[PDB]
């Protein structure tokens, strides 16, 4: 099978910028390469077929070029609604194969996350089990790491994380981390700390609470 | 005005089978091939194969030879795909796409999610999240241990939308968990009441959780 | 009867090109000049690498009868890859069918082959080109992804075509679905707006198409011929199509709803392999605003006076009725193996009498297979079963039969003289002929003989010179005429009267004219259109009883009136003609009184 | 009765009825039934009204028993007549037919060779010798030939790709020869082993669409007398072997072939039909014309799915019959013998030639005397039995030319030649006596007891000048 590879999985760009997305095939695919846009909500559109042919209904900003093994889509004058993921697809031979995709995100000034920690609710504790939730909201860029410290030690065991899509109004991301314990384990330790390391500050942003204290 | 409408989300136990539809409109369904694409959560696009709706002939990627069978009802302009011998690796969104020609697929359906688990329908536990005993304050809501997706969450019945971050659900011991934060001015809570409205339709669940301390 | 056959307009194309295989009129939407469209499907073109690609020629009228090709497509074959043609345009028969509606011209190549993108094939899906004005687009509705004989690979889309009054196309593809055949209908708006040359199979919204059916319907040839007309009274033209191999070679004609392609009506032939459905036409022939169906079965065999089967051809006439039924009548050919009914052309109202008319061709009749076209006039009861005119081809060929009449098109008043005119193609001699309809003069004639009863004994008149006492009576003949369309104000009539016309060779004629003393009296006359009843009286008498002993048979007074056609010409050179359906002779009779 | 308007001339009197008469001199109604003319006094010598008559020119008796000499065979009696027919009236010819005990037989095996007929080839490897062995019990002069057909080798009926043209079965895969219209492979011969040899060496072909081009081959086999080798004075059995329906007439229009079949022989140097890609398929009317003209008896040996269709075709084709053929031709021998045996137990009359415009009535007299039927055929007769027919002929009007007509049995060469020469004149019309004294000192000619006036004179004796 033909392997398609988009070397860059993600890139950033500001409105009006020219974005060039690259795609490479293991073998010569005789100019039978198409480009698709997928939006955050799963919508898929065809943009370009046969390397450089504009599909009906799609704007002239999109254009495609290439031959042999190397091909590239080009967005001129990036529009807000162009923030999406772009896949290439050879149609020269079966089975049809796609590239891994290239996400396009808006550029933004760096931003520090607002961090909030929450103790387990009284409701949850009645069932046994205790969840400590930490919200890190409205930060840029997207890369971020969270360390759950209990009593000076990282639990790094019963944690679940969830990320948001880039926000439409402002180009920040958000992050939810939840540490779940048994009510027995929860009630054996006292401090519960949520540590976030971000590019904007060399010193990790720390939020915590003591179960006993109030 | 080409449109492909696919059937709703499918839930099936391991080893079972599912069958999804893709109804075409805006073109002559018989004269064009229908393709099928698989996409796993957070992953890329995988090509299953195509069917010639007028002749029933099909070609598949070697992967999905035994797994998928494509059919087509020309009287209702509908293409079907059946997944059989379901595993967790079959859980994904499955797209139908009409064939443009020139090795390209010109119109795509919205996708049909398929989830394969042994879980049974379970109501969520809605837990309030208040800060520990300061110009702005952030409250939260933890929706833990429900099945299946989806759930709908709103703050004050949707009166608060800006400054709300609802997070995509995650799998937690074969059940789903979800959380949501809302941010308001510190001078407006607890002075005014903020409530988390959670609805799980698959269980007729409608919880309203206020946050007090 | 009023078509001018003495000096028609004759058009020729390149030898062997089948110039005249298809003909139509072109009436651009600017009230501009009018032209003839003539298909020459075997003509060589300048398309690189293409042999006998065919062409459609636009022919001027009254400007030295010149034709020039219409440039639908200057290009040769597109490549799928080096030395791997995507399509094959040679011998594609472009111009086998040509239809025009206002600015638009539609012409098809039913033998265009296409390779497909998956495999190296040569599938005769057929293609058409639609020229709306400045813009020209390809239209190959059978060049789909439904490959091979079981699909639309051998559809030969464009084998027959037509336009609806609401600017839909009707396309016949006799090869689809193992030769079940297929009808396809697309809005012209879709055909031009959805056109993308980068896409070989175009998705037209609102396309209407018949569907694949059970294998028992294979090899039926749906779409061999098509016509359009409303048959459920909803104002939307419906689709009529000949299916000549259907019903195990009896032949059938299907009518589908022009709104959803639902099946409305069916006709079925009566005889094995008569090729029932080779041609179809729809036109209101009896003036009730309900379209009537015409179906040609050119190979239909008749039983002769000796009981031997004889292939003469047969056309059926189905008068539509408000009740949804049809009132069918059959019309038989005249010459053996002439294939009466190969072509059926609505003429409009050829003679402008109130009822539309129709031409039916027998392309292999005549002397030395020259070909013959029969004109049938309509009337409130249906079609007049006796043809009022017979057009005869004038050329012979040394390879294939001339086939004069194989294609025809009427219902267009090209010379603006008030009457529709007729194009006749003769592809076997690379010829096409336009016949202009002459105008029709209707004449009202009255003949009065007074006294009706004649008494020999009663003598009140004196003979010429110095003679006396003859029994006399008065004969008064009157003439009035009018016409429609460009016509001369004054008409020169020649009238003749004959007394006692009953008595033939060698028999005494009892009545004689007073002055002439002969039983005949000629008279030139002159009357103007819409004028009054210009009359003239003269006096006749009887012979002496001694000269004839037949006093029993009545004495008929016969009147004839004809026209000299040269004197009534026009700037076009088009002499008018007398209405053939009103008799140009009238007779009264007097009686001898008996005692 | 016969007296009516006009009828003032002998010739004009004859036209109004066959039973009318004329008068002369004794004495304007001289035209009437002869009884009426006798009643009002017209002498017998005057009338001379013509009556239809038959002259026998050749009436050799029907041969009886096996004839060691071909020239002594006589299967239709009489062999030549002249018929002088008065218009309006009819004459009834008595025709007699007896089949000879040993009549030569020609059989042309015309076989569909498309891809579903390969099994059929395998089971007929020894049909030639099997068939000729059986036919030897029935005739001492059996000859058989072989021909094959598939389809016009043009688009859209065949694939036009290089691979498919070279081997239209390369897709299966299977070895097939390029598609071909009609191959005439072996003229009729006595040598049955030779027929076996070519059958064994035949290879199938293929094409796309179900209906095949046999009608092209049928037409060619019927008209190519010399190359096929039909001999005079023998049965001509054309055995059409196929498992499919047939293209006809303007089906070829799909392939751009729009010039009608011409009914002529077109076998090239390879003995292949050369106009296959040039001329339309035949029409039924065209096939009837040439099958009758060449005295060919067509036998549709076709499969169950096609039998009803070909029976309907056979209804229109004189002498044609249908046999139900197995999927492998396993029973083709029995089909042939049955058709031949049926043909040898029948006698059907035919009337060829200048016949348009005549009225013809047929009464068949089978079993010598007992049976009278209003048909032109006698069935269930033993070879040697005689079938007689009353052929009534009427000419509705007068005519100048005579008519050359042939009355013969279907399939057999013995023919009754018939000349029909209508009589519309009266013997008295050739003694004009111009400028006669009778018609007022030469103002008219005295023809048949009446005055025919000169121009410028009117009256019964031309006594008034105009
Ligand atoms: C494919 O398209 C077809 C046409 O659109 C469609 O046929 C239509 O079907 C619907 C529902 O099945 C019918 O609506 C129903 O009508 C009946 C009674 O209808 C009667 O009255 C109407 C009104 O008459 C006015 O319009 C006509 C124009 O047609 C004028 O001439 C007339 O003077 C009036 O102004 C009339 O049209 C109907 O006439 C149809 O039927 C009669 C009887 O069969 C025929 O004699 C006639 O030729 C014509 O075909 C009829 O007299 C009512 O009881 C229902 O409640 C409903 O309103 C449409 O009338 C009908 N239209 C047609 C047949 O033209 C097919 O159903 C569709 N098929 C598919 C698969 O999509
Ligand atoms: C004018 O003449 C034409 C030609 O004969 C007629 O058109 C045919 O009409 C018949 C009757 O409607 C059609 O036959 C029908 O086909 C339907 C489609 O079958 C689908 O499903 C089968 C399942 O295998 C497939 O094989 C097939 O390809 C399709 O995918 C059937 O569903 C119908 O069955 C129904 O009716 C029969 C009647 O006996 C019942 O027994 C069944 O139980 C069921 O209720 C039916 O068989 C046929 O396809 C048409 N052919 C064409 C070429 O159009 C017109 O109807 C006729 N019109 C008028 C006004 O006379
Ligand atoms: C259009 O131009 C083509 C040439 O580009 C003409 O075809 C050529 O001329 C004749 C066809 O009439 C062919 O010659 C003939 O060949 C056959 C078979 O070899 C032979 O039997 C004849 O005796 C004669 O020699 C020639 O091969 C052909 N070449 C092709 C088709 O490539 C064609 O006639 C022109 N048509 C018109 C309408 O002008
Ligand atoms: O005689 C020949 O030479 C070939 C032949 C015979 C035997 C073996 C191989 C061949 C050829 C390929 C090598 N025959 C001629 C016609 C073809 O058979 C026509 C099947 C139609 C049934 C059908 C099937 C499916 C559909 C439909 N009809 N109609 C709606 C669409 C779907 C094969
Ligand atoms: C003259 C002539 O050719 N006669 C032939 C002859 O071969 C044959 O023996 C004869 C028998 O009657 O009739 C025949
Ligand atoms: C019989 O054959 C001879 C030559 O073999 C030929 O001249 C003659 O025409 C044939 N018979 C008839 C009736 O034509
Ligand atoms: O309508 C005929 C059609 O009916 C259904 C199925 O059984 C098919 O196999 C069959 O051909
Ligand atoms: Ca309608
Ligand atoms: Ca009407
Ligand atoms: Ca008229
Ligand atoms: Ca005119
Ligand atoms: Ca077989
Ligand atoms: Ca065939
Ligand atoms: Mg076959």
């Amino acid at each position: 099978d033909i392997q398609m590879t988009q070397t860059t999985s993600s890139l950033s760009a500001s409105l009006g910028d020219r974005v060039i997305i690259s795609c490479r095939a293991s073998q010569d695919i005789s100019n039978y390469l198409s480009w698709y846009q997928q939006k955050p909500d799963g919508t898929v559109k065809l943009l370009i077929f046969y390397t450089s042919k504009l599909h009906s209904g799609v704007p002239s900003r999109f254009s495609g070029s290439g031959s042999g093994t190397d091909y590239s889509l080009t967005i001129s004058n990036l529009d807000q609604e162009d923030i999406a993921t772009y896949f290439c697809q050879q149609g020269n031979t079966f089975p049809y194969t796609f590239g891994g995709g290239t996400k396009v995100e808006m550029r933004r000034a760096d931003a520090a996350p607002t961090v909030s920690i929450f103790p387990p609710s009284s409701e949850q504790l009645t069932s046994g089990g205790a969840s400590v939730v930490c919200f890190l909201n409205n930060f840029y860029p997207k890369d971020i790491n969270v360390k759950w410290k209990i009593d000076g030690s990282e639990r790094q065991n019963g944690v679940l994380n969830s990320w948001t899509d880039q926000d439409s109004k402002d180009s920040t991301y958000s992050f939810s981390s939840t540490l779940t314990l048994t009510k027995d384990e929860y009630e054996r330790h006292n401090s519960y700390t949520c540590e976030a390391t971000h590019k904007t500050s060399t010193s990790p942003i720390v939020k915590s609470f003591n179960r006993n204290e109030c | 005005q080409v449109q492909l409408q696919q059937s709703g989300a499918e839930l099936a136990e391991p080893g079972a089978s599912v069958k999804m539809s893709c109804k075409a409109s805006g073109y002559t369904f018989s004269s064009f091939w229908m393709h099928w694409v698989k996409q796993r959560p957070g992953q890329g696009l995988e090509w299953i194969g195509y069917i010639n709706p007028n002749s029933g002939y099909t070609e598949c990627n070697e992967i999905f030879r035994d797994k998928a069978t494509m059919t087509a009802d020309t009287s209702s302009s509908t293409a079907y795909m059946q997944l059989s011998g379901l595993t967790s690796e079959d859980s994904a969104v499955y797209y139908c796409a009409s064939f443009l020609g020139r090795g390209a697929m010109d119109y795509w359906g919205q996708g049909t999610s398929v989830t394969v688990s042994s879980a049974k329908t379970t109501a969520p536990s809605v837990y309030p999240l208040a800060p520990v005993c300061g110009s702005s304050v952030t409250l939260g809501c933890l929706v833990k241990g429900y099945f299946p997706e989806p759930v709908t969450l709103t703050w004050n019945s949707g009166s608060l939308s800006a400054g709300v971050h609802t997070f995509p659900a995650v799998l937690q011991s074969s059940l789903y968990t979800l959380s949501s934060s809302v941010t308001v001015v510190a001078s407006t809570w607890p002075s005014q009441s903020i409530t988390c409205n959670v609805a799980h339709p698959a269980s007729s669940t409608k919880v309203d959780k206020k946050i007090e301390p | 009867f009023n078509l001018d056959v003495d000096s028609p307009a004759e058009y020729s194309g390149p030898e062997g090109s089948y110039f005249g295989f298809a003909v139509d009129f072109f009436v651009p939407s600017a009230s501009s000049r009018m032209f003839l469209l003539v298909g020459a499907p075997k003509a060589n073109t300048t398309q690189p690498g293409i042999v006998e690609g065919g062409q459609v020629l636009k022919c001027d009228w009254s400007s030295t009868r010149r034709c020039q090709p219409i440039e639908f497509d200057a290009t040769g074959n597109r490549d799928y890859a080096k030395d791997d043609p995507l399509e094959f345009k040679s011998h594609q028969w472009f111009g086998a069918s040509v239809r025009s509606k206002q600015d638009k011209i539609l012409a098809c190549a039913p033998l265009y082959h296409w390779r497909t993108e998956m495999k190296q094939e040569r599938e005769p899906v057929g293609t058409c080109f639609l020229q709306d004005g400045t813009k020209t687009v390809e239209y190959a509705p059978c060049r789909s992804q439904d490959i091979d004989a079981d699909g639309q690979g051998f559809c030969q889309g464009g084998f027959s075509i037509d336009f609806t009054k609401a600017d839909r196309v009707l396309l016949g593809g006799p090869g689809s679905f193992y030769w079940q055949g297929q009808l396809i209908s697309d809005q012209v708006a879709e055909i031009v707006s959805k056109y993308d040359p980068n896409v070989y199979s175009i998705k037209y919204n609102n396309q209407l198409a018949t569907r694949t059916a059970q294998a028992i319907f294979d090899d039926s040839y749906l779409g061999y011929s098509v016509a359009v007309g409303d048959f459920n009274g909803d104002g939307i033209d419906d689709f009529v199509s000949g299916v000549p191999r259907a019903a195990r070679t009896l032949g059938m004609v299907y009518i589908y709803d022009g709104k959803n392609m639902s099946s409305l009506y069916n006709f079925t032939g009566e005889q094995m392999a008569a090729y029932f459905g080779f041609s179809v036409a729809a036109t209101d022939i009896n003036g009730d605003d309900y379209a009537d169906v015409f179906i040609g079965a050119p190979l239909f065999m008749d039983r002769g006076s000796d009981g031997k089967l004889q292939e003469v051809g047969q056309v059926s006439v189905s008068l539509q009725r408000a009740s949804g039924d049809f009132q069918t009548t059959k019309l038989n050919g005249f010459e053996v193996f002439a294939r009466f009914g190969s072509a059926i052309a609505p003429l409009g109202d050829l003679d402008q009498d109130g009822f539309n008319d129709i031409a039916i061709a027998a392309p292999y009749g005549g002397e030395d297979k020259k070909g013959i076209v029969y004109i049938f006039n309509g009337r409130s009861t249906g079609l007049n079963a006796v043809p009022s005119q017979i057009l005869e081809g004038q050329w012979a060929a040394r390879s294939c039969p001339p086939s004069f009449g194989y294609s025809m098109k009427g219902a267009t008043d090209i010379d603006k003289n008030g009457y529709p005119d007729l194009i006749v193609g003769a592809f076997g001699v690379d010829r096409a002929i336009l016949y202009r309809a002459r105008p029709v003069i209707t004449v009202n004639a009255g003949l009065e003989v007074y006294p009706s009863i004649l008494n020999q004994d009663n003598k009140t008149c004196s003979l010429p010179g110095t003679a006396l006492k003859v029994s006399c009576f008065n004969v008064r003949f009157c003439l009035k005429a009018d016409g429609k369309g460009v016509l001369p104000r004054k008409l020169n009539f020649q009238v003749e009267l004959l007394l006692d016309k009953l008595k033939q060779k060698g028999a005494i004629r009892r009545a004689l004219f007073l002055y002439s003393r002969s039983p005949s009296h000629s008279k030139n006359m002159t009357i103007s259109r819409g004028g009054l009843m210009q009359c003239e009286e003269l006096i006749a008498y009887l012979r002496d009883e001694s000269e004839f002993r037949d006093k029993l048979t009545p004495i008929t007074i016969f009147m004839e009136y004809r026209l000299d056609y040269r004197t009534a010409a026009d700037t076009t050179g088009l002499q008018p003609i007398l209405n053939q359906f009103t008799p140009a002779n009238i007779s009264r009779q007097a009686h001898i009184l008996l005692d | 009765g016969c007296a009516l308007g006009g009828a003032e001339t002998c010739e004009d009197c004859l036209l109004i009825g066959p039973q009318c008469a004329w008068c002369a001199q004794e004495n304007g109604e001289r035209c009437d039934t002869p009884a009426n003319l006798l009643a009002k006094g017209c002498q017998l010598n005057f009338i001379e009204n013509p009556v239809s008559q038959v002259e026998i020119l050749k009436n050799k008796p029907l041969s009886v028993g096996r004839q060691k000499n071909s020239s002594d065979i006589v299967q239709i009696a009489p062999q030549s007549l002249i018929l002088k027919l008065r218009p309006g009236g009819a004459q009834t010819l008595q025709v007699h037919v007896r089949q000879t005990e040993d009549y030569p037989v020609d059989l042309y095996y015309l076989m569909d060779l498309s891809a579903s007929m390969d099994d059929d080839l395998n089971t007929i490897k020894e049909l030639g010798s099997r068939l000729s062995k059986e036919m030897s019990k029935l005739t001492s002069n059996f000859r058989l030939g072989f021909g094959s057909f598939v389809e016009k080798p043009v688009s859209p009926f065949v694939k036009t790709t290089p691979e498919e043209i070279a081997n239209p079965c390369s897709s299966i895969p299977y070895f097939c020869l390029p598609t071909f219209g009609f191959k005439h492979i072996l003229p009729l011969t006595n040598d049955a082993e030779r027929f076996n040899e070519i059958v064994k060496n035949q290879k199938i072909s293929a094409n796309i669409d179900t209906p095949e081009g046999g009608f092209d081959a049928i037409m060619q086999a019927a008209v190519c007398k010399e190359k096929i080798g039909w001999r005079n004075d023998s049965l001509h059995l054309l055995v059409f072997v196929s498992d499919a329906d047939s293209h006809f007439g303007m089906d070829s229009k799909l392939a751009g072939i729009v010039c009608p079949n011409d009914g002529l022989c077109h076998l090239d140097s390879k003995n292949e039909y050369s106009m296959s890609t040039v001329l339309e398929y035949p029409t039924i009317g065209q096939l009837i014309d040439k099958l009758v003209q060449n005295n060919v008896l067509l036998i549709f040996a076709v499969t169950q799915e096609q039998v009803h269709l070909y029976e309907n075709y056979a209804k229109l084709i004189p002498g044609a019959t249908v046999g139900l053929l197995q999927k492998d031709s396993g029973n083709i021998l029995q089909l042939i013998i049955s058709a031949y045996e049926e043909l040898r137990s029948e006698v059907e009359l035919e009337v060829l030639g200048d016949t348009e415009g005549l009225n013809l009535s047929f009464t068949a007299i089978c079993n010598n005397g007992t049976l009278f039927q209003h048909q032109k055929k006698c069935s269930h007769m033993k070879v040697g039995d005689t079938a007689s027919f009353s052929v009534t002929v009427n000419i509705p009007h007068c005519e100048r030319r005579s008519r050359h007509i042939i009355i013969k049995p279907v399939g057999l060469g013995d023919a009754l030649e018939l000349l029909v020469s209508p009589e519309c004149n009266c013997d008295c019309q050739k003694e004009v006596e111009v400028n006669s004294s009778k018609c007022h000192h030469g103002n008219g000619s005295f023809q048949c007891g009446v005055c025919a006036c000169h121009p410028g004179h009117m009256g019964p004796r031309c006594e008034s000048g105009h």
